[PDB]
């Protein structure tokens, strides 16, 4: 049989009520399995037998059943908290549901923005990557624009974000603009622009400036 | 204490072959099922296999059915699965995991039931036509031009690398505290790239050593940089 | 009319039972399909041999019980269906009981247990997958008796088998209470021997008699609970007759000597018109009755 989960992913508040449902396609046994993984990790059980607490989760996860309806429940959404959840087919197939992603949500946070220039190493090579750092922010949208004499990149950054900080709920971000040799060496001064709501950050350097 | 050990992964060529090992310790197989779930970056658990060491029996995905077997070795408390035929959606974190297993459909022991409640930690399958590839690291150099007040962003670029994963450590692992690693993207090279930054007090700059371990284990090659003020 | 002293599938009915030896045998399996709790003992321990696993049941009290019926209900799995494992497998298990006067607590002594029967089943479940989606239930039943002491126990002993109970209903078989022959006759025990028929004194309804040179009521009670060879039967007393199994008084108009099997009959020619209930009607104003005559008579005139 087939498990659908629902919703696909959800945001909610430090201490908000949050309810994953998961929809059984057939009518199946009724022992449920509910799971936690974070990214990375091997997924963590929370509930067995669709409403049986194991040993060692925090109260605060619950399971319940009203009929082809199985939720999982998180009275006091924690910072810690964030993670995917999955509930699981407690029987033959042992199929997995679709997974539903939970993101905390919180107040904002402003990045604090930090522009590397290419090691005299890498330029050796022929490449030049211009890292610019985005630490400790909320929320995750930011708009990460490269300037290179005043004329705006395009197509030539990649962007990577770590996950949540677990304590308190915060995203990093990068982006490296990654250059010839040539190219690199043929412009003066290198700028990462980060717009946030209201407010615009750039950071800078020059290629002939300590 | 209950223990899954997961090993074998690493990169293979497609229609390649890979042998995963769980070893199991702290109870013995035949008392419950031995799993294999996969997730494929970005993508949700899939169950995949089982086996009953106690009764022999075997059961498959269908996404898998003829082209993987799980078996099992009670003399070592460690269980298997034979990929063969890989393909390039074969690519995922291969976990095992346990559970008590019955013989008649819906019922469960109530006393020793609690669906899958001890994993490994998994295994990287890569199944891909590109060769190994160890990264270069490079400094992010906090200079005099990262005077930032009293905290200072260093890191390493972790570049050029294939298959996954790389780890980064700060100081053999004493430096933890503000240390970002970042998932690695994928560049039109067909390589990875990754950075890892930590952020520091500045007063440490030209007194305190910072230095990051890359390891890069799929390519046997570990790399160690100082990062120092330029 | 069974009686039933303990019933698995029901209401705490795994209650206080005990497996031996402790650790693995027979488990206590769990069903939440259904909004209720279902519950089953199994084992299938098929690969191992060597295999002595016994399921004993809470201490019941017989109470008036003199033979106890032990309805079974249970899946076997197949002995085959198991990638080789026959060699030790088992398609059987072994019903055991035991008398005791005293609950003996979490005590569970194999020796003092006696064997009832081999328990075997009429249809084999043979399922391709692991977890069997469809069973094949069994239904078996056996007797003990006569009991002695205050209370027994059940146990079972699987030998290597693949065995799943659902249900153990036991029971004891009881004569329901009869209205038979215009007596009533008292809801009574059953007896344990095929034999053994005991006499059951009816008690007359209302407005009944036994008659004075006739048999009083006697039934028999038998083992299936099936009363047997009425013997003797009251009668509906004179100015009564039998209406379903009751007595009713004659209808004005009608008489009845005596005792008799017989309705009242119309008063005679030449008489009044009896009141209701009536033994005999009075002769009509100027008419008479020979002594010699029984009130059936008609009455003629006065010469
Ligand atoms: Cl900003
Ligand atoms: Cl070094």
């Amino acid at each position: 049989i087939q498990m659908t989960q629902s919703p696909s992913s959800l945001s909610a508040s430090v201490g908000d009520r949050v309810t994953i449902t998961c929809r059984a396609s057939q009518s199946v046994s009724s022992a449920v399995a509910w799971y936690q993984q974070k990214p990375g990790k091997a997924p963590k059980l929370l509930i067995y037998s669709a409403s049986s607490l194991y040993s060692g989760v925090p109260s605060r996860f619950s399971g319940s059943r009203s009929g082809t309806d199985f939720t999982l429940t998180i009275s006091s959404l924690q910072p810690e908290d964030f993670a995917t959840y999955y509930c699981q087919q407690g029987s033959a197939p042992f199929t997995f549901g679709q997974g539903t992603k939970v993101e905390i949500k919180r107040t904002v946070a402003a990045p604090s923005v930090f522009i590397f220039p290419p090691s005299d190493e890498q330029l050796k090579s022929g490449t030049a990557s211009v890292v610019c750092l985005l630490n400790n922010f909320y929320p995750r949208e930011a708009k990460v624009s490269w300037y290179v004499d005043n004329a705006l990149q395009s197509g030539n950054s990649q962007e990577s974000v770590t996950e949540q900080d677990s304590k308190d709920s915060t995203y990093s971000l990068s982006s490296t603009l990654t250059l010839s040799k040539a190219d690199y060496e043929k412009h003066k001064v290198y700028a990462c622009e980060v717009t946030q709501g209201t407010t615009s950050v750039t950071k800078s350097f020059n290629r002939g400036e300590c | 204490e209950v223990q899954l050990v997961e090993s074998g992964g690493g990169l293979v060529q497609p229609g390649g072959s890979l042998r995963l090992s769980c070893a199991a310790s702290g109870f013995t197989i035949s008392s419950s099922y031995i799993h294999w779930v996969r997730q494929a970056p970005g993508k949700g658990l899939e169950w995949v296999a089982s086996i009953s060491s106690y009764y022999g029996s075997t059961s498959y995905a269908d996404s898998v059915k003829g082209r993987f077997t799980i078996s099992a070795d009670t003399s070592k408390n460690t269980a298997y699965l034979q990929m063969n035929s890989l393909r390039a959606e074969d690519t995922a974190v291969y976990y095992c995991a346990r559970s008590h297993y019955s013989v008649w459909w819906g019922w469960h022991s109530v006393s020793y039931y609690a669906a899958f409640d001890y994993w490994g930690q998994g295994t990287l399958v890569t199944v891909s036509s590109a060769s190994t590839k160890g990264p270069s690291v490079f400094p992010l150099a906090p200079s005099s031009k990262s005077t930032s007040g009293g905290t200072a962003a260093l890191g390493c670029l972790v570049k050029d690398y294939f298959p996954e994963p790389v780890t980064v450590s700060w100081n053999s692992g004493a430096l933890t505290s503000g240390v970002h690693t970042f998932p690695a993207v994928l560049q039109s090279s067909g390589l990875y790239s990754l950075s890892s930054v930590v952020t520091v007090p500045s007063s440490s700059l030209g007194t305190q050593t910072y230095i990051c371990n890359v390891n890069h284990k799929p390519s046997n090659t570990k790399v160690d940089k100082k990062v120092e003020p330029k | 009319k069974e009686v039933v002293l303990l019933d698995f599938a029901a209401a705490g009915g795994e209650l206080g039972w005990l497996t031996h030896p402790y650790g693995k045998g027979w488990d206590l399996m769990q069903n939440i399909m259904n909004d209720m709790p279902i519950y089953m003992y199994s084992v299938c321990n098929v690969m191992s041999g060597d295999q002595d696993n016994w399921l004993r049941t809470n201490w019941v009290y017989r109470g008036e019980a003199e033979r106890i019926f032990i309805e079974l209900k249970f899946t076997v799995r197949d002995c085959n269906s198991f990638p080789g494992g026959a060699s030790s497998c088992k398609e059987t298990f072994n019903l055991y009981y035991a008398e005791s006067d005293l609950d003996y607590g979490t005590n569970f002594q194999k020796r003092l247990f006696t064997k009832i029967d081999t328990i075997a089943p009429d249809e084999i479940t043979v399922s391709s997958d692991f977890e069997a989606r469809h069973v094949k239930l069994n239904v078996e039943e056996r007797s003990v008796g006569p009991l002695t002491r205050k209370g027994f126990y059940l146990a079972f002993q699987d030998i290597g088998a693949c065995v799943a109970l659902l249900s153990v209903r036991v029971y004891y078989k009881k004569c329901p209470e009869l209205l038979q022959g215009l007596a009533h006759f008292p809801e009574t025990i059953a007896g344990s021997d095929a034999p053994s028929l005991a006499t059951v004194a009816g008690t007359c309804v209302d407005h009944a008699v036994v008659p004075p040179g006739g048999e009083e009521p006697r039934m028999h009670c038998a083992v299936d609970g099936e009363w047997l060879v009425p013997i003797g039967q009251c009668l509906c007393q004179a100015g009564y007759e039998k209406v379903e199994d009751a007595c009713q008084a004659c209808s004005p108009g009608f008489f009845k000597f005596e005792a008799s099997e017989s309705p009242c009959l119309e008063c005679p020619e030449h008489t009044l018109p009896s009141p209701e209930g009536a033994t005999s009607c009075e002769c009509e104003e100027g008419f008479f009755r020979a002594p010699q005559d029984p009130a059936s008579m008609p009455c003629t005139l006065v010469p």
